[PDB]
DNA sequence: TCATGTCAAGGCCGATTATTTTTTCCCCAAAATCGCCGGTTTAAAATTCCCCAGAAGG
């Protein structure tokens, strides 16, 4: 979940010719994570989750 | 050399291949050598730690470390440690919590004890100090920024955000303080902090370091602590409250009765950390509300105002 | 002593608890990249050895 700026920085510094491992060191990210993000379309910073059960569900129709 | 300066590419094989494409008649391996001193100086830079100049930062840090039942009420004890970098001296105090007002109070106490201010102050990520950091755009606060400008220092919270090079030293000093002090003055945390201050003045700030072999107090004395403004930026909670047409308002669960002119208008309550409430309306100051330790119901306040008007 | 407005609910914010996802750290194995040292090759510089002319001494 590296933010827009983090992903932009990773992609740019990698494409400039800078080595990937020291890129990860500089940005404080795991080498596997950085390498995976190298070949990625756009910055991933969103997680989608659907609704979940609550306590007032059985009573909701009655209310 | 320019490639390293600009692109920071300390890759030796790659640079040799590039210049070979550019017409290099030399050998990969001596370029590997040459780029080694470069990347080795880079690794020296990586290992560069403890770049503390006299009066640079006071290494602020907060942490909940204790729990007490003060006056029969459970409360979590929060400790603040400001370590003065080069000198290695540190001001330590654990009072109530990690609220911003107590943070500023502790900073003021540390400045008074050190008799001045450093160039900048380095904090740790938390709810206070900075509300939120967005891709380097660190918007700390408005009141906190005003306080920093008033005292002179500036916030520079950029420590390593990992357990390495930040957590290691933090926990080291934390448990070193906990074990060496381990004091228990009395149920009242205020008395505990009083004995903590005595212990700090006795065997903490006057405890020579094994490596340096000199008490940090001398370095603190020789450090640059620019004179503090000699006055304290207000350490009182500021909070607005609307007055009902009854000439009444509320604050922290207690309801106060104002006069006719104040009904239907927004007053500003200012509460020192001391524990006294002062009501400021439209810039001016209004009559004190004779705050009392025992809580009185709104009915008793109405009765009191009735008798007073009688 | 007269007369004299009062109480409850809703909304919002903060803190705490519970659940899910992401990132990091440590240990082990394999592959790739980088660094250092040694050897070889190429280019440049230094020293010594033979014959012609000039100068000095007996």
């Amino acid at each position: 979940m590296i933010t827009r700026g983090e992903f932009f920085m990773i992609k740019e510094m990698y494409e400039r010719g800078m080595s990937i491992s020291d890129i990860a060191r500089e940005l404080g990210i795991d080498r596997k994570t950085v390498r995976k993000y190298i070949h990625s379309p756009n910055p991933p910073s969103k997680s989608k989750r659907k609704q979940r059960k609550s306590k007032l569900d059985p009573f909701k129709p009655y209310l | 050399q320019k490639r390293m300066l600009e692109d920071g590419v300390f890759n030796s094989e790659k640079l040799f291949f590039e210049i070979r494409q550019q017409g290099y008649t030399g050998g990969k391996t001596i370029l590997k050598d040459y780029m080694k001193p470069f990347r080795e100086t880079a690794k020296k830079k990586y290992t560069v730690r403890y770049e503390t100049l006299p009066g640079e930062q006071m290494q602020v840090d907060w942490k909940e470390v204790g729990e007490v039942v003060i006056e029969g009420k459970k409360v979590k004890l929060s400790l603040f440690v400001a370590t003065l970098g080069y000198s290695r001296m540190k001001y330590a105090v654990f009072t109530t919590s990690q609220d911003q007002e107590h943070l500023m109070e502790c900073l003021i106490q540390s400045f008074k004890y050190f008799g001045g201010v450093p160039k900048k102050v380095l904090f740790d990520n938390m709810k206070t100090v900075t509300d939120g950091r967005e891709q380097g755009v660190v918007k700390w606060n408005q009141r906190f920024s005003e306080f920093a400008s008033y005292y002179g220092f500036i916030p520079k919270v950029c420590r390593p955000y990992r357990a390495q090079t930040k957590g290691k030293v933090e926990r080291a000093i934390q448990y070193i303080m906990d074990h060496f002090y381990v004091g228990t003055a009395f149920e009242s945390i205020e008395e505990l902090n009083f004995l903590l201050h005595r212990w700090l003045d006795q065997v903490a700030n006057r405890k020579p370091n094994a490596t340096t072999g000199i008490s940090p107090q001398e370095r603190w004395a020789e450090e640059s602590l620019k004179p503090l403004p000699l006055k304290d930026y207000d350490t009182s909670y500021l909070s607005y409250r609307k007055v009902h047409w009854d000439g009444s308002f509320s604050y922290k669960g207690e309801q106060w009765l104002l006069s006719a002119e104040y009904a239907g208008k927004e007053i500003l309550v200012k509460e020192r950390l001391n524990g006294d409430i002062r009501l400021y309306f439209r810039g001016e100051e209004i009559s004190h509300v004779d705050q009392q330790k025992k809580v009185i119901s709104f009915a008793e306040k109405i009765k009191k105002k009735q008798t007073e008007m009688a």
